[PDB]
């Protein structure tokens, strides 16, 4: 029912991949979260080359309020977000391939590689370094 | 802070919303930027399907012409244990993904690489300035293609039989003279010249 | 050995034995006459049982 | 002898695929053309 | 004696000449791009070679405790402070020769007391 | 003052300390004590899984039920030596006891084991997916004296009086139907490295290099990997061999069946310097072999066949390449699905090395070097040995729940003659010497099992530090048995037996003790944190000057700044957030940096010295005070050397690190600005010299004065005086 070409529609949105340290990735990366809640703000220079991130008090002031957002690669090329579900239920050429659809569309394009690295001066910073140093 | 930035507190994504749906990370091998919209030839098929002899397949202009022109057991077994998602992946990536434009001029294979799929998460800035927050499951890679109309495997057991010392430093040369094994861009060319 | 600068050649360096035994060795040039009377030890255990074969 | 820089220049005579065939000659020339002496000798001291 | 690539594809261009214009061309075996000669040159073998001497000359060579350090002086900065090396060529025909890098001036000289 | 320096003198308090902390034992002691607390439950629910499901072992059969019998196995248990006669109560044994009745000192074990089903008709499917007791015995297994569960390890010496046994017997002896025993340490060639080799002339190869590896120990998974260079001429062309491809396959094809297409790629995955060239006129015939295939799949449709029985196939699949490419090559840095990208760089890393050597550019490796040899212990060896009579205790357990085909499930009764079995088989092990099953002495190295020596006091703490290699019969004269440079201050260079066997058994020095390992992951994370780039998207080209790193010998990613990251790990390791026992090397001529972890490394105590000083030039950072109060601890009859060692003012040093390392022999040799004969960059100072020997050698007053022949010779004799052994 679905056509089966992807759509190519939704390509002309920016992305930024983001790397995430494993304490605020365990967090975030779960399932029962998630809810559209917001969780964070982010700033941004003028004049640009500084990111950093401006996390909501929702932590429970267990890891920093504030985090420097580092663009790891400013320019990126060839990096997309495609997304995938299932769809409703010499001349000598192969006939029979074995073709497997599914529905697939395009999202956006990767143009900020970045990661999240905890500013050592945020007061509730470092004490995920003494986390980390235990293990 | 004196207001030099735009601040704006990022907000995920609709639990509700997430759910049968997948979304992965999409990676092109080229030296050049390549833009999937502007020089892909629409309509674009995104398939997973078997890579054997990617050569002979035909193109989906090509198919589209083709269709309007017609138009006792041991009873004693132990099975080892493998873990349900490192077998579902296997499933899954049994078939690569393998993506074309209907033109055929350029075409691509996917791969899965679990280097950083799980560390990895998603951030794209929302229309009112929130910053969607994706966890990515999967990342593919995907590389190009019969560009350069590449030989096919059994004359190449063949060369490199030590019948020669050395494979002639034309082959290639005399074999695209002879046109044998023509591009799939050029294959729907002929295609449609006919 | 690791305690000397690398790439030298003085003697010193390089394991010449200086002092008497009257004196002492010192604790490198221990090392080095451990190492030759070693080296004395395993030629002579092997050549007896080979010189052995010969003679027989 | 006069230039100071001990040159051979030679072509192959034929009435072309260099890469590979002059390659060989090449190694020929260099592993087996002898100058002087008798093979199976190897430097000889002078010893008073 | 550099290769170059295709720029459709990284493949190695293998020269050929012209028969009639009689100028080398490289030609990417690959596919029917095809580039100009820049150099008469085509193969350098260099069968016996002095070279190779200043691998692994890293800025962070004074950094190391274990590389020893002389009193001689760098003719660019004459900092009596110098870290020196012998040869890294490591043949059983090589010679004594030793090079001086200091760090004041950042510079690699040889021993050459000549 | 406290904050003064420290003469040469006083460094015998630290010793003193030490030795109190640590003890002799120590290596024996705590091999076993981490074969206990560890790696025991591990082995069990690393293949806690067995499950006879019989669904309906046929279609229909309507359906039938999902008959799922599943066993699996918990947590483990251990108990005190607690041992019954016949016809009798269990006593409580005690050391003496069962050395007297010709008793085996063991403790017996057992463990938890662990329906409800999913149904499928056919269409659907993919969907149609026992304990009968508890804590079931499972056998007995001998014990080590003192250690963690070992009666004496607790006694006072009133009550080991009361127990009547000499409080010097420090030692993990073992007690095997009454006879002392005692195992012998087995150095092997570490394996999971890169090493090179220049085989000789006559041969078509030149230049090899091989890897080893390991799983620590599934199926053993030996694995071989070498690759060779052939010619010597145009010949020059290099193949590789894999299993199960039994023909030699040129490397091109190899990196285009791993996924790497353009050739260009391939070149950057070998050269690094594109400024160089040699290497890649070197490589162009090998390109030029690979010059036909240009297709992943095709290249990995070359057979390689070795068998097995060809199954589904049309000449080789490409799902059967991809499986051996993925599970059984290189069983190090990866072997799920995924990691094409790191075998790549890998193989490329080890073709440059192979490269180099026939190159010129760097020598000749060294295998009789020490640091790239480790000392297998008793907790290994018992690993081996309890991993290969468990994998027969798991068949024999699918034997006969196969043949209940009726009822029932026993659950109980066959595993007491599992129990015997494994008894049998390590009372067996460690009684006769011969190390294996009973495979008619296959594979059996008979000195693992020696029966300790009991004449001296000094004899017999001279057959506790003990070591030895298999390398043949009679023996070569070219290779280990001489002494090497790498010895300095690890093993004694003196305490030898001779004949036949002189430089195969050596004896550890004072202070040297035995690596016991730890979990890489910790590091390897903090590591990614601290900012790594991942293999998966590095490039040469970008990285003209970045360093590498390694782990355990797997490469995980390239760093820019190698100075920071090196002074970090140095700082919260001497913290004391890092195991000490892990060691670090950055090899700033190769630009290399390099993590161990493994266990069976062999490491000795050092000062740390502090390059900067405010009182000037250069000082050692511990002073008197710190002496003062490791004095005042031992006189009041709470500074251990742990508590000098977690404020950074010893180190541990491996015998791999000393490649990078500046030592200086005395506290003042230099460090200001007839008897005898007596840079500015030191990093540690030697405690002491005299401690370099072992145990017999430091009896020899004044081994200084005298030929080192004679020291040997009175070595080796004094183990032959008489005296006293013990009190009891
Ligand atoms: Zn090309
Ligand atoms: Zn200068």
């Amino acid at each position: 029912e679905e056509s089966l070409d992807l759509d190519l529609e939704r390509s002309n949105r920016q992305v930024w991949l983001v790397r995430l340290p494993m304490f605020l990735a365990e967090k975030w990366r779960d399932r029962n979260n998630l809810h559209g809640q917001e969780l964070g703000k982010i700033r941004i220079n003028k004049d640009g080359s500084k990111i950093t991130l401006l996390l909501n008090e929702n932590d429970n002031d267990s890891i920093p309020h504030e985090y420097d957002l580092e663009l790891t690669k400013k320019v990126v090329e060839n990096e997309y977000v495609f997304t995938e579900q299932n769809l409703k239920k010499r001349d000598r050429y192969i006939p029979y391939v074995k073709t497997i659809p599914k529905k697939t569309a395009i999202v956006g394009t990767v143009c900020h590689e970045c990661q999240v690295m905890p500013s050592m001066n945020d007061p509730n910073y470092h004490k995920i370094v003494e986390q980390r140093r235990n293990i | 802070d004196p207001n030099e930035y735009n601040e704006f507190p990022l907000r995920a994504i609709p639990k509700e919303d997430l759910e049968n749906m997948r979304t992965h990370l999409l990676k092109f091998q080229s030296k050049k930027k390549i833009n999937p919209v502007t020089d892909f030839h629409l309509p674009v098929r995104l398939h997973r399907k078997d890579t054997r002899n990617l050569q002979f397949q035909l193109t989906r202009a090509e198919i589209v012409q083709r269709q309007k022109e017609i138009s006792l057991r041991r009873k004693t077994r132990q099975l080892k244990v493998l873990d349900e998602n490192a077998k579902k992946l296997r499933f899954e990536e049994f078939y690569p993904w393998v993506m074309e434009d209907f033109d055929g001029y350029n075409t691509w294979v996917g791969s899965y690489e679990a280097g950083n799929s799980d560390s990895y998460v998603l951030l794209s800035v929302e229309d009112d300035g929130s910053f969607t927050m994706i966890p990515a499951d999967k990342v593919y890679k995907f590389t190009a293609r019969n560009k350069y109309a590449t030989l096919t495997i059994d004359e190449a057991e063949k060369r490199m039989d030590k019948k020669s010392g050395e494979v002639p430093r034309w082959l290639m040369k005399h074999l695209d003279n002879i046109g044998t094994t023509t591009t799939r861009y050029d294959r729907t060319r002929r295609k449609l010249k006919a | 050995l690791p305690h000397f600068s690398k790439d030298d050649y003085s003697p010193e360096s390089k394991g010449f034995v200086e002092n008497s035994y009257l004196r002492g060795l010192t604790p490198q040039e221990f090392f080095f006459h451990a190492m030759g009377g070693r080296e004395g030890l395993i030629d002579t255990a092997v050549k007896t049982a080979e010189t052995g074969y010969i003679q027989r | 002898d006069n230039d100071e820089k001990l040159i051979i220049r030679c072509r192959v005579v034929r009435p072309a695929e260099e890469d590979h065939m002059l390659k060989k000659i090449e190694n020929t020339m260099l592993e087996n053309i002898t100058l002087r002496g008798v093979e199976n000798i190897e430097r000889v001291v002078m010893m008073k | 004696t550099t290769f170059r690539f295709c720029r459709d594809c990284n493949n190695m261009l293998y020269p050929r000449e012209d028969k009639e214009n009689n100028r080398l061309l490289f030609e990417c075996r690959t596919c029917s791009y095809v580039e100009e000669a820049g150099s008469p040159l085509v193969y350098r073998h260099e069968l016996i070679t002095n070279i190779g001497e200043t691998a692994g000359v890293v800025q962070d060579i004074g950094s190391d405790p274990t590389l020893p350090r002389s009193d001689r002086e760098c003719p660019k900065c004459h900092s009596r402070e110098n870290v020196f090396f012998q040869s890294q060529q490591r043949r059983k025909d090589t010679s004594m020769v030793l090079f001086f890098v200091c760090l004041s001036c950042s510079h690699i000289f040889t021993s050459d007391q000549k | 003052d406290e904050s003064a320096p420290i003469t040469a003198e006083d460094s015998w308090a630290v010793i003193s300390a030490f030795f109190r902390e640590k003890g002799l034992v120590s290596q024996q002691l705590d091999s076993f004590n981490q074969f206990v607390d560890y790696t025991l439950q591990d082995i069990i629910c690393e293949d806690s899984t067995l499950i006879l499901e019989q669904l309906a072992q046929h279609t229909t059969e309507s359906d039938n039920i999902s008959r799922k019998y599943e066993i699996s196995f918990g947590k483990i248990y251990v108990t005190k030596p607690m041992v019954n006669e016949s016809d009798g109560v269990t006593h409580a044994l005690y050391p003496q006891e069962a050395r007297l009745r010709n008793l085996t000192y063991s403790s017996g074990l057992f463990v938890d084991v662990k329906t409800y089903e999913a149904i499928d008709v056919p269409g659907r499917e993919l969907k149609y997916e026992d304990s009968e007791s508890g804590k079931v015995f499972i056998g007995r297994l001998p014990i080590m004296l003192r250690s963690k569960n070992c009666y004496l390890s607790e006694a006072t010496e009133s009550d080991l009086y009361k127990l009547k046994e000499c409080p010097f017997d420090m030692g993990g002896y073992f007690i095997i139907n009454g006879s002392e025993k005692v195992l012998i340490a087995q150095e092997r060639s570490a394996g999971n490295i890169v090493q090179v080799f220049k085989k000789a002339a006559p041969s078509p190869i030149s230049h090899v290099a091989e890897i080893r590896s390991a799983l620590e120990k599934g199926s053993r998974f030996i694995s071989t990997l070498q690759v060779k260079l052939y010619g010597r001429s145009s010949a020059r062309t290099i193949k590789a061999t894999l299993p199960y491809i039994k023909q030699d396959i040129p490397i091109v094809i190899i990196f285009r069946a791993l996924g790497i297409i353009p050739d260009g790629e391939i070149l950057e995955h070998i050269c690094y310097d594109v400024n160089d060239w040699q290497m890649l006129e070197m490589l162009k015939p090998c390109v030029e072999d690979g010059f036909v295939i240009q297709d992943r799949e095709t290249a990995l449709d070359f057979i390689g066949r070795r068998g097995t029985a060809l199954g589904i196939k049309k000449e080789k699949r490409i799902q059967y390449a991809k499986d051996i490419l993925q599970k059984e090559f290189l069983p190090h840095i990866t072997q799920l699905e995924g990691f094409e990208s790191r075998k790549a760089f890998f193989l490329g890393y080890m073709i440059n090395r192979l490269l180099l050597c026939a190159l010129d550019r760097k020598d000749q490796d060294d295998r009789d070097h020490f640091g790239k040899k480790r000392l297998d212990l008793a907790g290994p060896l018992l690993a081996q040995l309890f991993k290969t009579l468990f994998k027969k205790l798991t068949k024999d357990i699918f034997r006969y729940m196969q043949r209940t085909v009726e009822e029932a499930h026993d659950f109980n009764m066959k595993l007491a003659i599992n129990a015997k079995t494994i008894t049998s088989g390590l009372k067996y092990a460690l009684a006769t010497g011969n190390w294996g099953e009973q495979k008619k002495a296959m594979s059996s190295r008979a000195g693992v099992s020696q029966v300790l020596n009991r004449y001296t006091y000094s004899s017999t703490l001279s057959h506790l530090r003990r070591t030895n290699t298999p390398i043949g019969r009679d023996g070569k004269l070219a290779k280990p048995r001489q002494l090497h440079n790498t010895h300095w201050g690890l093993v004694c260079p003196a305490e030898t037996p001779e004949g036949q066997a002189c430089g195969l058994v050596k004896n550890l020095s004072l202070m040297s003790c035995i690596s016991v390992g730890t979990d890489p992951m910790p590091i390897i994370t903090f590591l990614s944190e601290w900012g790594m780039e991942p293999l998966e998207d590095y490039v040469p080209h970008q990285s003209p000057d970045a360093t590498r790193v390694f782990v355990n010998g797997v490469w995980h990613g390239v760093h820019r700044n190698p100075a920071r990251l090196m002074e970090t790990l140095r700082t919260l390791r001497r913290k004391g957030d890092i195991n000490p026992e892990v060691s670090m090397i950055r090899d700033i001529r190769e630009k290399e940096l390099k993590i161990f972890t493994d266990a069976g490394r062999v490491y000795r105590p050092l000062f740390i010295v502090e390059d900067d000083e405010s009182l000037g030039h250069k000082e050692l950072k511990v002073r008197k005070g710190h002496i003062a109060k490791l004095m005042a601890t031992e006189y009041q009859d709470e500074y251990t050397w742990s508590s000098l060692l977690n404020e950074g003012l010893v180190e541990y040093i491996d015998a791999e690190e000393e490649e990078s390392i500046l030592i200086a022999m005395q506290p003042e040799d230099l460090e200001p600005a007839a008897k005898r004969i007596r840079a500015t960059t030191f990093t540690h100072c030697e405690i002491h010299p005299s401690m370099i020997l072992g145990v017999a050698a430091s009896i020899i007053p004044f081994p200084d004065h005298n030929q080192s022949p004679r020291n040997t010779y009175q070595s080796a004799m004094g183990k032959q005086a008489m005296g006293v052994f013990l009190t009891n």
